[PDB]
RNA sequence: CGGGAAACCAAAGCUUUUUGGGCUCCGGGGGAAGUAUGGUUGCAAAGCUGAAACUUAAAGGAAUUGACGGAAGGGCACCACCAGGAGUGGAGCCUGCGGCUUAAUUUGACUCAACACGGGAAAACUUACCAGGUCGAACAUAAGUGUGUAAGACAGAUUGAUAGCUCUUUCUCGAAUCUAUGGGUGGUGGUGCAUGGCCGUUCUUAGUUCGUGGAGUGAUUUGUCUGGUUAAUUCCGAUAAC
RNA sequence: UAGCAAUAAUGAGAUUGAGCAAUAACAGGUCUGUGAUGCCCUUAGAUGUCCUGGGCUGCACGCGCGCUACAAUGAAAGUAUCAACGUGUAUUUCCUAGACCGAGAGGUCCGGGUAAACCGCUGAACCACUUUCAUGCUUGGGAUUGUGAACUGAAACUGUUCACGAUGAACUUGGAAUUCCCAGUAAGUGUGAGUCAUUAACUCGCAUUGAUUACGUCCCUGCCCUUUGUACACACCGCCCG
């Protein structure tokens, strides 16, 4: 999870884009849940262009 | 193994792409500072071997409430006299491990070592006896008889064989259970190897080439040009 | 037993059997005059649209057909 | 060119690379305790000497970040006041919640951030509740002469109702599933202290992460500023990067 | 380098209200939003699925948001007359026109609108005028309560709602305390929509009437910024002494 989702974060860097965050979330069975968040890029969040920009699933 | 190679952005890491100077004693001889990191992998790194010593977590209270930073201890070295330590902390582990290892390519000092009584086949352990301070912790260092393998804890056990010397014995005061602080006490007598008055340099010398002034006005040009 | 959330044991305590049926030895003794003269045995409908060959047997005289499993109840007086 | 853990200090430095001018006093984890006891001094109060039993995995020093409170400073807000106005707290009823009550008052939420919530204005349904009361669901996937493995539906009975729910009387089910289940598919059953997602406040705000850097032994640290500037990390600036 | 006294100038000092909303997290809420879900649990003796009814509406009491009023600026019967946001039937069960039959609730028979077309100039409600009550706990107020007339739901009771006559409770403005707000705002008054077979005092909208009083400070209670103390760091709901 800190690796083989670290790959694929600069495997689509390479089409141009302008930044990308990961969040995953959940237990590492220590069951007190945590979340890490997997930062590269200049992200918006707000405004306009949260609803134009940015996609997310 | 570029793969991708390098612009100099400093002034002689050009001379190194340039091929102005084959010898990184010639950066050591006028002591002026290795700057950007891809200058020694040039003049070393085939196989040159490092070890990660020590990566215990570091915290900082804030309101909402602890956040960590994963300080790394890294150690690299020539086994023909040169040492690095890295010290760098990060977010998360891996690059900590990776940020301090151009910190550890960054402070790569030589190593003196020589002979005790005997001039006799390939200069072995230390010219003297030397010590060095950073925080409570002093380690001497003893020059130790041919053949009298390495006396001291683990933690300089790993780091003078780094060090391209044959045997040590060393006597460490201070509280030496602080991992990284142990580490970095030792590298205070090695700079000081080359740093003691032995009678074997009290001739005058060459005075130098001043490489500056040597290679001057083949840097009037503006460009970065290589071989 | 079985355990619910809040409350247990309300207590009828719950022997569920839907039909016994470890009776009911059926009647496949038919009667069959002689060869080629037949009897129905335990009157089934005297219409027979429906297959109904079920064999009912000797209630207090209020017959019932199985096929159709309690309609058309058959002896009998019936109504006009 | 010092030193130290630092705070810091022309000594607290010259305690090199276990160092060395000379002399004297004192300490050896924390307590029990400057107690007990003996001796000595004293008019007394008390002073100078001074243990152990037992107990203990820490006590402590200098610094760092938060905590941001009879800590001063500089600022902000109608979920804060001043100045106003309107309502609640009075009564009536509606509804929520507590309590009691009963078989259930299903139940989930308790300062803001629970309480006319769950978009829950509930006649059944919803509903998970209660009381009777049916009906088959998937890894023991079945050993067993289908004379039953699981229901549709007569009168007497029964039930909420001939409901064959069940039974007297007794036919009828279609192994195209009772497996006599591994403590299970399902389940509005358990735990949101296992969790995902969702949101909630945190938080009326202005805050936050950097890559390299002149800055610490180090946690960390002008970078993210004393402006005498703005809803605002907002700025002609001191500038100590961009 | 900020003579922000240029109110001017101007439909406009923004129409100015809103949607999105970082870093950091909480043991915030939800397993009873779901075929998001671990494990647990029980299912031939079902928690499921429901078969029927009851309950969630049980009431000596505490507490919460509200509705209606405590009237003569009003109340009462008439008479004048203006909305806006929008919703509107297709195994149809909706918006509704125009006749008929009804004290009314509601009944018959036909018509329009799948919608800027029809309701619909959405020609709503206080406010406007005239009379009746004279400020009597009275026709203020409508709690309570008997009987009839009805409606939808197969089916209506500490109730499913709706009118007609009758009853006319408390309340004469609400202690300590405590809310919301600086302009088309508060507050008054309606209407649409939500769930809806039927039932809104609820919330999501919308129009209408349209003031007072600031035009600001840090007292109150919070939130930021640093400087500063700390023996706190499950963090002052701390730690902690006899």
């Amino acid at each position: 999870v800190r690796r083989a989702c670290y790959g694929v974060l600069r495997y689509i860097m390479e089409s141009g884009a302008k930044g990308c965050e990961v969040v995953v979330s959940g237990k590492l069975r220590g069951q007190r849940a945590k979340s890490m968040k997997f930062v590269d890029g200049l992200m918006i969040h707000s405004g306009d262009p949260c609803n134009d920009y940015v996609e997310t699933a | 193994e570029d793969s991708k190679e390098w612009v100099p952005v400093t002034k002689l890491g050009r001379l190194v792409r340039e091929g102005k100077i084959k010898s990184l004693e010639e950066i050591y001889l006028y002591s002026l500072p290795i700057k950007e990191f891809e200058i020694i992998d040039f003049f070393l790194g085939s196989s040159l071997k490092d070890e990660v010593l020590k990566i215990m977590p570091v915290q900082k209270q804030t309101r909402a409430g602890q956040r960590t930073r994963f300080k790394a201890f890294v150690a690299i070295g020539d086994n023909n006299g040169h040492i690095g330590l890295g010290v760098k902390c990060s977010k998360e582990v891996a690059t900590a491990i990776r940020g301090a290892i151009i910190l550890a390519k960054l402070s790569v000092v030589p190593v003196r070592r020589g002979y005790w009584g005997n001039k006799i086949g390939k200069p072995h352990t230390v010219p003297c006896k030397v010590t060095g301070k950073c925080g409570s912790v002093s380690v001497r260092l003893i020059p130790a008889p041919r053949g009298t393998g390495i006396v001291s804890a683990p933690v300089p056990k790993k780091l003078l064989t780094m060090a391209g010397i044959e045997d040590c014995y060393t006597s460490a005061r201070g509280s030496t259970g602080t991992l990284g602080n142990f580490a970095k006490a030792t590298y205070a007598a090695i700079a000081k190897t080359y740093a003691y008055l032995t009678p074997d340099l009290w001739k005058e010398m060459p005075l130098g080439s001043t490489p500056y002034q040597a290679y001057s006005d083949f840097l009037s040009k503006p460009t970065p040009r290589l071989h | 037993a079985k355990k619910r959330k809040k409350k247990n044991y309300s207590t009828p305590k719950k022997i569920k059997h839907k039909r016994k049926k470890v009776k009911l030895a059926v009647l496949k003794y038919y009667k069959v005059d002689e060869n080629g003269k037949i009897h129905r045995l335990r009157r089934e409908c005297p219409g027979e649209n429906c297959g109904a060959g079920v064999f009912m047997a000797a209630h207090e005289d209020r017959h019932y057909c199985g096929k159709c499993n309690l309609t058309f109840v058959f002896s009998k007086p019936e109504e006009k």
